[PDB]
């Protein structure tokens, strides 16, 4: 427990997960203006969809939380 | 100016003098150390002057200065009989903390002394301020100088240890911030006198409790949550470990008499069974794993967890006896834990350079004076009569039992298991064979510095254990205003 | 006065080609900005939510002038970086009034002071900042759609030019190219939004649009759906310009590629003008009556941006090893707090919004000055580390890696504590000023029902504190990889300094080593004034916070 | 810091301590570790909490004499 | 209340959430660095869209189902749909611990979002004088004794006037024993 | 358009490599202690 | 605290930090005039903050009275 | 309706572009010609001259971005020798 599940379900688990998460997200940043432009339009469409379909706020968080998990997974 | 500001300014003046003497001279580091130690003597001198002039049965804050120049964040400094002894412990401990670590720092000596002189200011403040937002400000200003006290003067695993205490103490303290912010918005201020008048609705108090308790469970710490302490209270320098355990651990003990007992009584009452369950578990699981610890300094750190649980259960008893026993056991742990870090992290680690209990054996044969003080300290940690630790446990356990009888009975297991870890460690190091064969050469016994800081700390534990009324007389009247309840023929008089 | 300054400076720099003449044109740009502060300071003797000027195409507000002066002073502090040489030589023999005023010192100053350094040679650099400042103080005071568009372009175009002005750096020209190409797309969004406003309302005046929204907000043939749809496209462009996630990928790359002198200005000035403009737009587009109009509130994009900026800014920064990329991400996490205070429109949130913007602009400035001063400090140091050898534009960004700051406490202890006090303010640790800013934003959100976002904010504040501590651990927990230059102290190596008098007669000669070379006073004094404000705010908070309480009392008055 | 006295540092015992200090890096979620991690963290404290809930204010010994009852509820 | 067709609503989430993830796979193919073709959106990145469809359909359906089962509408259902969503999230990665971890992380958010109120849209406005509401809760210093007793209850050291006579009744009704304590004094 | 040393994912894998975190399996570590024989 | 006192000290603190950041010696005799200049600027700024404080106090006073008319006059018109 | 289609064309120039930083220059101007064109056709509908003027100032800012954009692209090419994006 002390040197185990307490640290795996806590500081050492959060350390291992977050570092992998952020390495993946920063693998998006490629200094390619062509790819950045697409990302801005993608982020534009999601804003229009969100605030025009009157989607449930919960629907957004599912997407946001589901995205974070895919960045936790590599390859 | 108020006499409570003099406690704050002296360490500030001392930091100035350490940084401006080398400009009047390549000055020696010995003269750096003398200035810092003299300037912690003066705080102790003043603090005893404050204690002579105290009024043991006054329900108004004392030594206050009338400001009448209101701003957004104003320092208000008052002393009360529930906070006076926390201040006195701080000012007695900080000179020993300096003397204990007198030859062991060896480098960055100015920075070391300036951090401790800074720490004494901030920890004095946290007991002296009359707001709960002011309380939070100083309760969390101690965090940057402790990140640097561990990473500059800490042991091998210092980097992870300094991240653990900072980040855990930052996270836990930010749930207390949300609840303080709610109280202020509802009431308009966080000045004590206006909060204690105000009574929050039950549901709000049930949600302010979730927020003040997340913080203090992170800062007790309870068993599930103590992974920062087993790192920080070990990798830290000796002087860091004395402040962290004796003083910093008590910021949440004194913070329950201000933040929970008077302003969230219905929540405290209806949720006590959750506190007691947590407290009972950390009396067991911490006691079980303090047996199997191979690091001597880590064994002392783990002992603090089991002790803190007993005082946490005392402050939630709604009884005058468990409340005073909680302050007494907070003070008792202050002197005794200090001495056992002096033995573990400051004497064996000075001579052997290791903390593994496998290398020690039969140290009585060559250090009889260390053995004598090490045994007395070990018996106070075991809660033995004639020490202040026994009184604090007796009154803490009594109130735990009168409030919820089943958890007090599981808390009283401490009596058995504190004795088992304390004697087993003592027997392994001082007794337990002959002088160990890993000691290639002989080890000198205590120096005159090591003798007199252990002697000073041990003396406080005994004389306060014989005559605890030295501390109980101030507590009785002020503690009598955090109890919640009525009796049928004594209440609502006409 | 900003316009008289640009034209006069333009005429002078137009007839000269001398590059030695740049340090003096930057000094006049500081004196020029001081007259503007004397004029806006005297324009603060009235109460009004606003006075439309110049045919209604501009407005003046108490909040408008305060921000005009704050912009001018933040500009005067960055200008010092190009108006004074980086290092100075000081001897106690030349330190009194009689000496610094009537005596003179002569020595070979070129290699000590970097007289022909790059930042000391561009002649149009003081002028380009003054055209950026002009667009910023126009955006604050715009009362019409066209005026907004023309101001945002004046500010945006000058930022691109500042980012390309180191013409001989492959990095700088790359960054200016990324900034213009992603900035131009942001401008289409701002132009699309305004066009769809006028095409549905027949008006370009903001007050007419505010009244058309005021009359609609009542609990049939012409629903005003366009206002919230137009302003959502409109805010997307302004979200990109302030680098709020999701539109944030450009800032880490542009802020790391351009020279550090330049990233002080570009990474501060555009947020101050964009965020002040948005606040007035949020106040008058509020739906007091819960109707269908508030379901499509454009302010939701700011609430989603703030939520995403809090996460992205604090999570992605964990694995950065480049300091300027680290600081770029730290700014994204700070706009997640600025954006939450803006989204909750309450009296408490606006006062907390005003405080957070000013104090963060002041503190991130100290983080940029400390970095530039540490870069200049290593002139008397050398290193053998193989990784520093391969860095690019080592002159435009001297400090690039967080590992180049290892053991700086050993080189300069108080400069290291200035960088500590500033970084702990970003974390939000009390008693530091940045605590009292996050305290107010959290209290505003909790008081008005944003409990869910507050818990997210305090969680990410723990995560963002991880990469701030990595910087602190690197400066203090280790020993430096930088050693003193051996030649500077060789015993035989000395530079002769001559003390003259008023009629140029020797008073004394002196022998000086590298131990007699220091940081210049403009940089040291500026760092110490801001580090002290962050550390001593709890004793000097009444005038700063009271100004905000009065300012929001008028915006919400009646 | 200070130089300590000479210790026959044991290669065996040093690596045993170096094993313990680094132990947590190798903890895995197996069927065995979940069982212990579930009993100690959930079952035992939940069991204690339940008894603490059901016996709250159940008994008082204060001033109670013969003919009176310890039970308060 | 008015029952809701769970299957219908469940599909709506699958199309709404899955529809967005289909746009994400479109980004993946557009940024593919090889000549992967248009149909790669359904072959190489199809699993990206499927997991969105799986998570969306589980959530809205399971929540709407739990809404019908408990015959109530509250913050609780946004939890149940959340746990069954994170449960489906971890089913893809094939690791048992992630199935529980994602479900805990997923479901705790959705319950917290709802119980705290809808923050990401317009927060509910009580439409009442805030000065009166704040001032009442600041000067509401004393309460009727009966009000406090309901939340905490008489006992546990709260012995309100008359507790003994009531306790007499409570014990007599339960144990069935008349209370008659001993005088403990031989005279009078 | 930026150099690989500055934005490249590689130097993150050199500054924050995946090898920092052990992932031994049931074969090479039954005691979950680090391969300690 | 006293503003003229805090600001005078703030200027003396700014001189000490500047020499510490420069690593130049504090207290050399031929440069001690800096402490009076830094303190005098700290005195002057603070006489300016006292004038700022005085005016802000009048404004916040007026506003709290205006909010006490708006709340009052509305209640007067709701009595019908 | 022509104004919206021509806006899409500029958008779609950003959708299909992995290598042309010149087409990114071009599509920004197609997007500007949509928005100016929409403003103009609504101005004819409402008998307003301010829509005409706002078009004029959009055209003048549009040319200025071309000068700044082609100037910066020249500065980049001088040190690069290629406008290409390796991918
Ligand atoms: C909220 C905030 C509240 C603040 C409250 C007050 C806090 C304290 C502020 C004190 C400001 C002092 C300003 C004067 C100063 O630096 O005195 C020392 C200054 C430099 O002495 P030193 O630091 O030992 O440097 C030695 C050499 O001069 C070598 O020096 P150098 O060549 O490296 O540079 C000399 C000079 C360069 O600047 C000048 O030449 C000053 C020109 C003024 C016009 O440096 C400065 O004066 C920098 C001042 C920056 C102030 C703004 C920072 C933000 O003394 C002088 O000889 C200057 C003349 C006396 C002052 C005249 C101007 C006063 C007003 C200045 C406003 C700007
Ligand atoms: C902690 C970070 C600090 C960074 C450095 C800057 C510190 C100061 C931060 C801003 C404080 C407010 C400054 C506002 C502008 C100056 C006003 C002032 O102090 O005096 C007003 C006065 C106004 O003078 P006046 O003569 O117009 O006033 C006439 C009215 N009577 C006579 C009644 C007072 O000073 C000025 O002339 C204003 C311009 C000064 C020159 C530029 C100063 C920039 C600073
Ligand atoms: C007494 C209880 C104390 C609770 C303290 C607070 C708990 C904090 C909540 C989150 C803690 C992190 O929770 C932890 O998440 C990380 C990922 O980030 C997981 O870490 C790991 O997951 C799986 C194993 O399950 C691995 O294959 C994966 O490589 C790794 O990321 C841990 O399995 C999980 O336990
Ligand atoms: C909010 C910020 C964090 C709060 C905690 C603040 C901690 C502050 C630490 C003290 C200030 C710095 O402390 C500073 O350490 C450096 C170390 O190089 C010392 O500097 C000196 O160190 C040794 C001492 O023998 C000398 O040989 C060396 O030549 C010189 O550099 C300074 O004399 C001391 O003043
Ligand atoms: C409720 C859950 C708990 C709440 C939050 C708790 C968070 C605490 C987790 C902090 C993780 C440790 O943080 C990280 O630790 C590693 C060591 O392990 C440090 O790494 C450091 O120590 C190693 C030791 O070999 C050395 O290489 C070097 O001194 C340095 O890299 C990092 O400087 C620090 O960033
Ligand atoms: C480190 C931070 C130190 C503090 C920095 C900020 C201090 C300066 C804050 C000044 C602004 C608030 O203080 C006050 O505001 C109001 C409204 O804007 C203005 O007040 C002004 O308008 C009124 C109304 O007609 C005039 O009668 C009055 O003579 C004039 O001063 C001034 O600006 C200032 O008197
Ligand atoms: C479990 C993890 C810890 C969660 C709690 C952390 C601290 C919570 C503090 C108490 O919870 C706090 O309650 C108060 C009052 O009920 C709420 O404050 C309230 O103000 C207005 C007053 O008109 C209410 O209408 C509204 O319901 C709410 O915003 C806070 O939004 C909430 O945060
Ligand atoms: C040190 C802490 C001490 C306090 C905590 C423990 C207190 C324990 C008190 C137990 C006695 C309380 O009061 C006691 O209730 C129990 C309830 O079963 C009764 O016990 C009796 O109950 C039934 C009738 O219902 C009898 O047939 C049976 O023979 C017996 O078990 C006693 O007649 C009564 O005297
Ligand atoms: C993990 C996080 C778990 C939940 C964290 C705290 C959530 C707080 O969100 C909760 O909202 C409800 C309804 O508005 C409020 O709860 C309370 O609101 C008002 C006061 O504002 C009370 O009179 C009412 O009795 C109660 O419902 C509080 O604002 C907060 O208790
Ligand atoms: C809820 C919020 C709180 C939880 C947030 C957790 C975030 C933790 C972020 C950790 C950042 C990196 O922290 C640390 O970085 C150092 C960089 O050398 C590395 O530390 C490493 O050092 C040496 C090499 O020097 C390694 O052999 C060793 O395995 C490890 O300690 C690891 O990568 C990581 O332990």
């Amino acid at each position: 427990l002390d040197k185990g599940s307490i640290e795996l379900f806590g500081p050492y688990g959060l350390e291992r997960g977050l570092v992998k998460l952020s390495k993946n997200i920063s693998s998006l940043s490629t200094s390619h203006v062509t790819t950045y432009a697409l990302y801005i339009l993608v982020g534009f469409i999601l804003y229009l969809i969100y605030n025009n379909l009157l989607l449930d706020y919960s629907y957004l968080l599912l997407i946001i939380i589901l995205l974070l998990l895919l960045m936790m997974i590599g390859e | 100016m108020s006499l409570l500001y003099v406690l704050l300014i002296i360490p500030i003046i001392g930091i100035f003098l350490i940084s401006t003497i080398d400009s009047f001279y390549f000055f020696n580091v010995s003269y750096y150390k003398k200035i810092a130690l003299i300037t912690t003597i003066l705080n102790l001198i003043v603090s005893l002057i404050i204690y002579i002039l105290f009024d043991f049965s006054n329900n108004q804050f004392q030594f206050i200065q009338e400001n009448l120049d209101l701003s957004f964040y104003d320092i208000y400094l008052g002393v009360d009989g529930v906070s006076i002894y926390f201040v006195l412990l701080t000012t007695i401990i900080m000179p020993i903390a300096l003397v204990s670590n007198w030859n062991s720092i060896t480098n960055n000596i100015k920075s070391y002394l300036i951090i401790m002189l800074l720490l004494e200011t901030l920890l004095l403040a946290v007991f002296l301020v009359l707001d709960v937002l002011l309380f939070y400000i100083f309760f969390e200003s101690i965090l940057p100088p402790l990140f640097i006290l561990i990473g500059l003067f800490g042991s091998s695993n210092k980097v992870r240890a300094s991240f653990y205490i900072f980040l855990y103490t930052l996270l836990g303290s930010l749930f207390l911030l949300l609840s303080i912010l709610t109280m202020s918005s509802i009431v308009g201020t966080t000045y004590f006198d206006v909060l204690l008048k105000s009574s929050f609705e039950y549901t709000t108090q049930l949600f302010l409790f979730f927020g003040i308790f997340i913080a203090f469970a992170v800062k007790t710490p309870v068993w599930g949550l103590n992974s920062w302490l087993l790192r920080a209270h070990v990798e830290s320098p000796l002087g860091g470990s004395i402040v962290l355990a004796a003083i910093v651990l008590k910021l949440s003990l004194y913070g329950v008499f201000r933040l929970i007992l008077p302003i969230l009584p219905q929540a405290s009452l209806n949720l006590t069974y959750i506190v007691y369950a947590i407290g009972a578990i950390t009396v067991l699981y911490a006691s079980f794993s303090t047996l199997r610890t191979v690091d001597v300094k880590e064994l002392i750190a783990y002992s603090s967890v089991a002790h803190a649980a007993i005082y946490l259960m005392g402050v939630f008893s709604n009884t005058i006896q468990g409340l005073e026993g909680a302050i007494l056991l907070g003070l008792a742990h202050g002197f005794v834990s200090s001495g056992l870090f002096i033995c573990a992290g400051g004497i064996l680690y000075d001579r052997t350079g290791t903390r593994l209990i496998y290398f020690f054996r039969g140290l009585t044969q060559i250090m009889p004076l260390f053995s004598l003080f090490f045994f007395i300290l070990c018996l106070g940690n075991a809660g033995t009569p004639l020490t202040l630790n026994f009184v604090g446990e007796f009154m803490s356990l009594y109130g735990t039992l009168e409030r919820l009888p089943i958890a007090g009975m599981l808390a009283s297991t401490s009596i058995i298991f504190s004795a088992a870890y304390s004697i087993y460690m003592y027997n392994r190091i001082a007794f337990g064979g002959s002088v160990s064969l890993y000691f290639i050469d002989c080890f000198r016994d205590l120096t005159k510095r090591e003798f007199f800081i252990l002697f000073t700390l041990v003396s406080f534990t005994v004389i306060l254990g014989i005559y605890p009324s030295f501390v109980l007389d101030g507590l009785h009247y002020n503690i009598s205003s955090v109890v919640y309840g009525i009796e049928p023929n004594a209440s609502y008089l006409t | 006065m900003i316009m008289i300054s640009i034209l006069s400076l333009l005429l002078s720099t137009s007839v000269t080609l001398r590059r030695d003449m740049s340090i003096l044109f930057n000094r006049i740009s500081i004196i020029a900005l001081a007259y503007c502060i004397l004029h806006d300071t005297m324009s603060l003797s009235f109460i009004s939510k606003g006075i439309g000027l110049h045919g209604g195409l501009l407005h003046i507000t108490n909040l408008t002038q305060i921000f005009h002066i704050f912009i001018f002073i933040i500009s005067i502090l960055i200008l010092q970086l190009t108006s004074f040489y980086p290092r100075k030589v000081w001897i106690p023999e030349y330190s009194s009034l009689k000496d610094i005023f009537f005596n003179k010192i002569l020595y070979y100053r070129t290699k000590i002071i970097n007289k022909m350094g790059e930042h000391m040679k561009i002649i149009e650099y003081p002028l380009i900042l003054l055209f950026v400042i002009s667009g910023a103080v126009f955006l604050i005071s715009t009362n019409d759609l066209v005026s907004i568009f023309l101001s945002i372009e004046l500010q945006s175009y000058g930022l691109y030019l500042l980012s390309t002005i180191y013409r001989n750096s492959e990095l700088s020209t790359t960054g200016g190219l990324i900034y213009f190409l992603l900035g131009g797309l942001s401008s289409c969004f701002i132009l699309l939004g305004t066009s769809l406003l006028y095409v549905n309302s027949g008006t370009t005046s903001l007050d007419g649009l505010y009244i058309l929204n005021s009359i609609s907000d009542v609990n049939s043939w012409y629903k005003p759906y366009y206002l919230n749809f137009s302003l959502l496209i409109f805010s997307i462009g302004f979200l990109f310009k302030v680098s709020a996630a999701p539109f944030h990928f450009w800032s880490p790359d542009v802020y790391d590629a351009i020279p550090t002198i330049v990233t002080t200005f570009v990474a501060i000035i555009a947020k101050i003008s964009i965020f002040i403009f948005l606040l007035e737009l949020v106040y008058y587009t509020n739906s007091n009556a819960n109707s269908y109009l508030s379901e499509f509130s454009w302010t939701y994009a700011l609430l989603i941006s703030s939520l995403l900026s809090l996460i992205i800014g604090t999570v992605v920064g964990l694995t950065q090893f480049r300091i300027k990329r680290l600081l770029a991400y730290s700014t994204i996490s700070h706009v997640g707090f600025i954006l939450l205070a803006l989204s909750v429109s309450s009296i408490e949130s606006t006062q907390a919004f005003i405080f957070y913007l000013i104090q963060y602009s002041i503190s991130n400035l100290n983080a940029f000055f400390i970095l530039i001063t540490i870069g200049f400090s290593l002139y008397g140091y050398v290193t053998n580390n193989k990784e520093y050898k391969s860095l690019l534009d080592k002159n435009n960004s001297p400090i690039q890696l967080i590992s180049q700051l290892k053991g700086y406490f050993y080189i300069n202890p108080l400069l290291s504590l200035s960088l500590a006090i500033t970084i702990f303010s970003f974390v939000g640790v009390p008693p530091l000023v940045g605590f009292f800013a996050k305290q107010m934003v959290l209290s505003a959100a909790l008081d008005n029902g944003y409990i869910f976002l507050s818990l997210i904010a305090i969680i990410t504040s723990v995560i963002g504190a991880v990469y701030y501590l990595n910087v602190i651990k690197e400066i203090f927990f280790y020993s430096p990889e930088h050693e003193v230059n051996p030649v500077l102290n060789e015993s035989d190596s000395n530079f002769s300094l001559r003390i003259l008098n008023e009629k140029n007669v020797l008073i004394r000669s002196v022998l000086l080593k590298g131990r007699n070379i220091f940081i210049s006073s403009p940089f040291s004094i500026t760092i110490s004034i801001i580090t002290n404000v962050i550390l001593l705010f709890i004793f000097m908070n009444k005038e700063w916070l009271s100004m905000g309480t009065i300012l929001v009392q008028i915006l919400f008055s009646a | 810091g200070l130089q300590h006295y000479k210790i026959a540092m044991d290669p065996a015992l040093v690596r045993l301590g170096s094993m313990i200090s680094n132990r947590y890096k190798y903890f895995r979620w197996t069927k065995r570790t979940a069982l212990v991690s579930f009993m100690y963290v959930v079952v035992v404290p939940s069991t204690i909490g339940y008894l603490a809930y059901k016996t709250d204010g159940l008994w008082d010994l204060r001033a109670k004499r013969r003919g009176d009852l310890i039970s308060e509820r | 209340y008015h029952p809701k067709d769970a299957v219908h609503l469940g599909l709506k989430g699958a199309a709404v959430v899955g529809g967005i993830g289909l746009l994400f796979a479109a980004v993946r193919t557009s940024l593919a660095r090889k000549n992967v073709g248009p149909w790669a959106i359904f072959t190489r990145n199809g699993k990206l869209a499927a997991t969105f469809a799986a998570v969306g359909g589980a959530y809205d359906f399971t929540r709407a189902a739990a809404a019908n089962l408990r015959e109530k509408e509250d913050w609780v259902n946004n939890g149940i749909g959340g746990l069954f969503a994170g449960a489906t999230m971890g089913l893809t990665t094939g690791r048992i611990p992630r199935v529980l971890g994602f479900a805990a992380l997923t479901g705790v958010v959705l319950a917290t979002a709802e119980y705290a109120g809808s923050g990401l849209r317009g927060v509910f406005k009580r439409d009442v004088d805030e000065y009166e509401r704040k001032e009442f809760l600041r000067k509401n210093r004393r309460r009727p004794i009966e009000e406090t007793l309901a939340e905490i209850g008489e006992g546990r050291g709260i012995k309100p006037p008359g507790y003994y006579e009531r306790r007499a009744q409570r014990l007599k009704e339960k144990y069935g024993v008349d209370i008659n304590p001993v005088c403990a004094d031989p005279d009078q | 358009f930026l150099p690989e040393a500055m934005v490249g994912r590689s130097k993150i894998d050199e500054k924050y490599p995946d090898s920092d975190y052990p992932t031994l399996t049931d074969k090479e570590d039954p005691d979950m202690n680090g391969g300690y024989i | 605290v006293n503003r003229i006192l805090f600001w005078t000290g703030f200027g003396l603190a700014v001189r000490f930090w500047q020499l510490g950041i420069e690593m130049r010696p504090f207290f050399n005799r031929k440069s001690l005039w800096a402490y009076p200049l830094f303190g005098g600027v700290g005195a002057s700024f603070g006489y300016w903050l006292q004038s700022i404080d005085e005016k802000q106090t009048k404004m916040l006073e007026e506003r709290k009275q205006a909010i006490l008319e708006k709340r009052a006059r509305r209640a007067q018109r709701q009595a019908e | 309706n022509i104004t919206l289609i021509l806006f899409l064309i500029g958008i779609l120039g950003f959708v299909l572009n992995r290598k042309n930083i010149i087409l990114m220059l071009i599509s920004i101007e197609i997007m500007l010609l949509s928005i100016t064109f929409l403003i103009l056709l609504s101005s004819l509908n409402m008998d307003d001259i301010i829509g005409q003027t706002y078009a004029i100032y959009i055209i003048v800012v549009a040319g200025a971005e071309s000068a700044i954009g082609l100037g910066i692209l020249v500065a980049f090419y001088r040190l690069r020798g290629s406008i290409a994006i390796e991918y």
